[PDB]
């Protein structure tokens, strides 16, 4: 069936941002994965019957289907481990588990509600959008990347809401964006990024 | 969002100015440290891994070995965050054994003798009591007052031994006298810098005596201090001495068996000794002339420790030298303790003449430069190619 | 009077001696006094019909191991060879002193423990018996500070009033009715607010059911016993006071172990204080011949606990002091001085046990000890420290990873990851062959191979010619 | 450490099992040795130089 | 004499002379006010922070010395950390602001 | 140092405390008024949402979080699998109860009483379907009881204050369960007051 080989399954989404931050990782510790971009209206049937809560992605490795944006990018991490994404110290690692909260609970609403929201939401979230993301600009100085060294799961949870940037309409001002735009120079261009990155989402770049 | 903004920043204060410096409130002492030191023992004789709750614990100043546990349940380089379940130390590096603070939870209240013996009396004129007054209560010799009420006694009557015993068989209740180190910190707690402040400022204003409304100006400058500052009168008095860390105080073993122990492992044993028997006597329900010694004699070793010598010069054990105490090591050796230094890529020699040279050069033996100069030689050598790495340029320049 | 004087032991003795010495007969006075206090307090719990409840319990579990013989008794006054003839004589009143009540109500509860007081208990559980009924006061007497509240501040009535007609009894619905019918605003208010007085004390009506008597009785069960206690505090504290010149007497042959004086005289009170707790006159020994050594027992066990820094047991403090004692007769009779040898003859060691002995006692020398010639210097001055590393020892770990990220860099794919995951090589922790089988999904034992030959890849030189230059 | 654990098992360095902490001559200095005297704790065997 | 590096002190992290490598000269008081005279602070500053005391300012500047990277990185000495343990372990309470 | 803003009757305070009184973590608890601590807590907490960990230099606000950070520093017990294969389920399973079955709580209690009984029935069916498994291990899918069975314990105990129970069938190889994790120390030592008469335990 499905999980027949010792290959993954993964029902991705084209567009949905949960297969385009699981990738990343998925793809970022070099293993042989299928990609599939499916839709929500009509996906694969393997996606819908072995998927008893139905979501997008979905990945299915010799046991059972694993839905979550969490519980996928943590289950690569823990089993396929070099290079490492999480770092060591517990200390250090939950609250990197936390900022990953403060995203898909505050930057999130602020990407679905531009989906369905009114005239003025639709600005009034890039307005608390647009203005909060350059609040967190000094960051960058320090750091070369979201307050860790090596490239970690954190940072994943940004560059694919960073990649939807105008594609929602948003575009920055202010003093000081040479030091974030001049940062998607280092992030967006990488091979965890570039051989990830689905061509339909890549069209909004020009 | 700040906060995120904050935390790069709240644990970044590199970037700073104004050091900041003000009383310290037993909630706060409380609060640098991470436990409660409570025995007097140091290491364990036959084995020296430091004993558990002693001074040089390791569940509290952390562990030994760099990245290692104490029992020698963890030591891989998988767990290193962990806190051993056996014996709790946190497995990290053994450079933070080097900035942690315990603290003592004293038994029974004690002036700061600082704010006590400092020659104006921060404790006298903030009370307006005669210096041989208060250290006549802190020694349990001579009851005081407080909260008179209805009766022939004000706030500060220091009634004697008899002149209480010849009061309070005449009243039980609307009167409260108290005695010792922790009555002055009932006097202190409940006087208020407000009431006496402006009260104070209109009293100066009557007095009219070039010696009195000159002094009297003095006082209520002090008054005007415990205010805007933010130090409630009470903490001059202390709860909980916080213990310096275990490597600023070091026990490091000498060649040949024998230890080399600064001189507060002496005297923080006996404070935790005596503080620890006055734990007992408390239980055990002794009469008050042993128990109203024993706060006497506590009360002589925690200022025995802050600045030693304002007393019998409490002479150190096992030699005849008096013990160096806590504030006997930032005073005055002439210059700062800190800088104002010795110095790397240093020499001397015996200087000749030498009068060949122009006017801006000197001589230096090929034996000295050939030592200052490391590290630059080194460069040298591994960028010509001429060693292959480093640990080979250091045989080829010996 | 007070000459301005600093140190205690002026302040001590200033005060101690105030107090005059005791002639004989007092001491047997004062004793004889305790040992009335002790029986307003012990059969002051014979009134407590729950006095067996504990004990019950323990001669029903004694035999069935529940209770020890060590625990509750010493033999009578005035096992089973023992047990089985006065508990046994229990066993007979135990329930049948309540047939009246089940009048002559109390004299059968009482006729149950009338006959107790030759019944002998033992320090252990004496304590619970004062912390049974201590609680119960708690539990019956912070509860009543409500009730005053609630009729001072909640009803605006005075507190010294009703309690003419509740109090003590603490279980009657006298302010049902006897406070309410005032014709007051808070009389009429009683029955406002007439559950809460009950209700809270509902659960002390328990505590009259959990000794089974009524709290009248309960009251002076327990009031009764609190000045038995007192009776003896002040009456031992009239000897600790009198004999304290004493222990100054005593403690001065120890003035030089490390220990301060005053924290030698201060730890023989409490050896002190102990005497005469256990003091017994009957034997005719006076005070003094007993008291010398609960006294001395104290700063010769004391003086082995906080004399030294780094410290080392109490049994090994008998054998030190044995090789000194040894060694020091030793010293005249063979007259030049103890080899290490002849102490293994003279004592009974196994001739390596004083050998390590002799690597114990020594103290540590203070790190501020001035060095040669008092010049500014101190002995903490000269200790370094090992702790770090060389600059060039953490410059060689720098460049080491120099190498082994570009030797191992000039591999192939798939056999350097493995060899990378194989070891700990900028990572985490290090993993098992298998383990990363399911890394690689190729589950075998070629995982043994592909680092195995690949390896030897890097062994061969000109691999190495960089590698090999960090071995010496 | 673990890069020089790989280190080892490259070439096969046999760990020490002892630390060398031999007296070496200080720096800047030479002579002959014109003498040499050895105590030893009365228990433990002289070796042949002894 | 003539040292580069040696050994450290054991409480305050300054050098000393007791591992056959003797002390640093002793750059004392009366030498600080002879650097001041002058305009003299870059000099002054590595003087008592990367060449004595900080801990990890000075394994930098050995590692940037043998690159041919002339250039420090100072950070706070380790001889005032132990005067701000000194000083809460009276009853004082030493800090340091934010800006 | 190691604080705790639980709620005295929420089941995610009630779950962390099973954690930490499980672990032996050595922790000083600052209760809320209902569900609301005050409004001193929106420094260290933007949210204000309890529960809410502070030891000395952390903020965590999430049972996530909160509860699996003392299980990766606190090892022994351990309440997790060993190898990747297995978390993979406790860590998904967990995620079914706290998805399905807690909000479905909502309107049992934020629920007007009309859909109080839309989750009360359709839900039972479902109380009893993991029921007959329990003839597999002792605990829910394990020999030894783990962090899975963390969102049981306090779900379980507040059965009787919410209204459906057991009755003849979903009782038998169920309520073995209750009267076997219920007695643990953990779960002894961790009820309070307010929680505990939700029942006669
Ligand atoms: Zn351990």
């Amino acid at each position: 069936a499905a999980n027949k080989r010792s290959v993954m399954t993964l029902f991705s989404g084209p567009t949905d941002i949960y297969s385009h931050q699981v990738r990343i990782v998925l793809a970022e510790k070099g293993v042989s994965f299928e990609i599939e971009h499916v839709e929500k209206d009509n996906p694969p049937q393997d996606l819908i019957d072995l998927n008893p809560n139905q979501s997008v992605p979905t990945l299915v490795d010799r046991e059972l289907t694993l839905w979550e944006s969490r519980i996928i990018m943590e289950y690569l991490d823990e089993r396929f481990p070099h290079p490492p994404l999480m770092p060591v110290y517990p200390v250090a690692r939950g609250e990197s588990r936390l900022y990953m909260h403060r995203i898909e609970k505050d930057w999130y609403t602020l990407m679905n509600t531009i989906i369905n929201g009114s005239a003025s939401e639709a600005d009034a979230a890039r307005k608390q959008l647009r203005e909060e993301l350059l609040a967190i600009a000094p960051v960058f100085g320090q750091k070369p990347y979201f307050l860790s060294d090596e490239f970690s799961l954190v940072d994943c949870y940004l560059a694919p809401l960073l990649w939807r940037l105008p594609q929602l309409g948003i575009e920055f001002s202010g003093p000081g964006a040479k030091e974030l735009k001049g940062y998607m120079t280092r992030v967006f261009e990488r091979d965890s990024f570039l051989a990830s990155l689905t061509e339909a989402e890549r069209e909004m770049r020009l | 969002k700040d906060l995120l903004k904050f935390l790069k920043a709240q644990t970044k204060t590199e970037e700073f100015d104004a050091i900041k410096i003000a009383l310290a409130s037993p909630d706060m002492i409380r609060s640098w440290s991470f436990g409660e030191v409570k025995k007097p023992e140091t290491i364990n004789y036959r084995t020296f891994k430091p004993e558990r709750d002693g001074l040089f614990c390791a569940r509290i100043f952390g562990p030994v070995k760099d990245y290692e546990c104490l029992c020698g349940k963890y030591k891989r380089l998988k767990h290193r965050g962990v806190i051993c379940e056996k014996c709790g130390v946190e497995v990290t590096q053994t450079k933070v054994r080097r900035e942690r603070m315990g603290h003592i939870e004293l038994a029974s209240p004690t002036a700061h003798i600082w704010f006590l013996k400092s020659l104006p009396s921060r404790i006298g004129l903030l009370l307006d009591m005669p210096l041989r007054d208060i250290e006549r209560v802190l020694y349990f010799e001579s009851y005081v007052v407080i909260e008179g009420g209805m009766t022939n006694l004000e706030r500060q009557q220091i009634l004697t031994e008899e002149q209480y015993l010849d009061a309070l068989e005449e009243f039980g209740d609307e009167f409260d006298a108290k005695m010792g180190a922790e009555a002055i910190q009932a006097l202190l707690k409940s006087m208020d810098l407000e009431q006496e402040c402006e009260q104070l400022r209109e009293e100066l204003n009557e007095t009219n005596s070039e010696t009195k409304r000159k002094k009297l100006t003095k006082r209520i400058k002090l008054l005007e201090a415990f205010v805007q500052s933010g130090n409630k009168p009470e903490w001059m008095i202390l709860t909980v001495l916080p213990v310096l860390p275990p490597d600023l105080r070091p026990l490091v073993p000498l060649d040949g068996g024998r230890f080399a122990t600064s001189d507060l492992n002496d005297l923080y044993r006996r404070v935790i000794n005596r503080n620890n028997r006055l734990k007992r006597l408390l239980d055990l329900a002794a009469p008050d002339i042993i128990v109203r010694n024993e706060k006497r004699m506590l009360q002589e070793a925690v200022d025995a420790l802050l600045d030693n010598g304002r007393r019998g010069r409490a002479i150190t054990g096992s030699n005849k030298r008096p013990l160096k105490s806590l504030a006997d090591m930032i005073k005055g050796k002439q210059g700062r303790f800190r800088q104002n230094k010795r110095v790397d890529y240093s020499g001397r020699s015996v200087i000749t003449v030498g009068p060949y040279l122009r006017l801006h050069q000197c001589g230096l033996p090929k034996k000295m430069a050939l030592e200052l100069f490391k590290p630059f030689i080194y460069g040298k050598l591994e960028l010509r190619g001429l060693a292959t790495t480093i640990k080979a340029a250091k045989k080829m320049v010996e | 009077e007070i000459g301005r004087t600093t140190d205690p032991v002026r302040m001590y003795m200033r005060e101690m001696g105030t107090v005059e010495l005791l002639t004989r007969e007092g001491e047997i006075d004062i004793a004889k006094r305790i040992e009335d206090g002790i029986n307003q307090v012990q059969c002051s719990v014979a009134e407590y019909p729950e006095a067996i409840t504990y004990l019950l319990e323990q001669y029903d579990r004694v035999e069935a191991e529940e209770a020890r013989l060590s625990d509750l008794i010493t033999g009578f006054v005035d096992d089973p060879e023992l047990a089985r003839e006065k508990f046994a004589e229990l066993r007979a009143q135990y329930v049948v002193t309540r047939d009246t009540i089940k009048a002559t109500a109390q004299e059968e509860i009482l006729k149950l423990s009338e006959v107790f007081k030759q019944f002998r208990l033992v320090p252990k559980q004496f304590d619970y018996l004062v912390n049974s009924m201590r609680v119960m006061m708690d539990r019956v007497r912070t509860q009543e500070r409500l009730i005053m509240k609630l009729c001072v501040e909640q009803c605006k009535m005075p507190k010294k009033n009703f309690i003419t007609l509740f109090t003590g009894n603490e279980t009657s619905d006298t302010w049902f009715n006897a406070a309410i019918a005032m014709n007051k605003p808070w009389s009429e208010k009683l029955h406002d607010v007439s559950e809460e007085v009950h209700r809270a004390l509902q659960k002390l009506q328990q505590i009259e059911e959990e000794t089974g008597l009524t709290i009248e009785q309960v009251k002076d069960i327990n009031r009764r016993m609190s000045i038995g206690e007192a009776k003896a505090r002040r009456a031992k504290k009239e000897m600790v006071e009198a004999n304290l010149r004493l222990v100054i007497s005593i403690a001065k042959k120890y003035t030089n172990r490390g220990l301060q004086f005053l924290d030698l005289i201060q730890e023989g009170n409490i050896g002190l204080m102990k005497a005469v707790d256990k003091f017994e006159y009957r034997r005719g020994y006076k005070f003094s011949t007993y008291a010398t050594w609960w006294i001395r027992q104290a700063i010769t066990r004391s003086i082995a606990d906080q004399a030294r820094t780094i410290r080392i047991p109490v049994h090994m403090i008998e054998t030190i002091n044995k090789l000194n004692r040894i060694s020091r007769q030793m010293l005249q009779e063979m007259g030049r001085e103890p080899t290490p040898e002849e102490l293994a003859e003279r004592m009974l060691m196994p001739e390596d046990k004083i050998r390590k002995v002799l690597k114990i006692a020594k103290e540590p020398i203070s790190m501020e000890t001035p060095i040669g010639d008092d010049e500014d210097s101190h002995l903490g001055d000269f200790i370094e420290d090992t702790t770090l590393e060389l600059p060039l020892d953490s410059a060689t770990t720098e460049s080491l990873r120099a190498a082994t990220h570009d030797v191992l860099a000039g591999l192939t794919a798939r056999e350097a990851k493995v060899l990378r995951m194989r070891f700990g090589i900028d990572m985490n922790t290090d993993y098992t062959l298998e383990e990363v089988g399911k890394q690689f999904d190729v589950t075998r034992e070629r995982i043994r191979q592909i680092e195995a030959k690949a390896l030897r890849k890097l062994r061969h030189p000109s691999r190495s010619e960089v590698l090999r230059s960090f071995l010496d | 450490t673990p890069e020089e654990k790989l280190l080892r098992a490259i070439f096969g360095e046999k760990a020490s099992d002892v630390k060398d902490s031999s007296l070496r001559v200080p720096n800047g200095v030479s002579g002959t040795v014109i003498d040499v005297q050895v105590f030893t704790r009365d228990g433990v065997e002289k070796d042949k130089r002894a | 004499h003539a040292r580069s590096t040696g050994s450290y002190s054991l409480v305050t992290q300054q050098p000393l002379g007791g591992k056959a490598q003797f002390g640093g000269q002793r750059f004392g008081e009366m030498e600080v006010w002879a650097l001041e005279a002058y305009g003299a602070a870059y000099t002054l500053q590595e003087m008592l922070t990367v060449k004595s005391d900080d801990v990890n300012g000075r394994t930098k500047m050995y590692k940037n010395i043998v690159d041919g990277n002339h250039q420090m990185e100072p950070g706070m000495p380790e001889s005032f950390n132990v005067l701000l343990k000194e000083i809460r372990s009276l009853g004082i309470n030493i800090e340091l602001e934010d800006e």
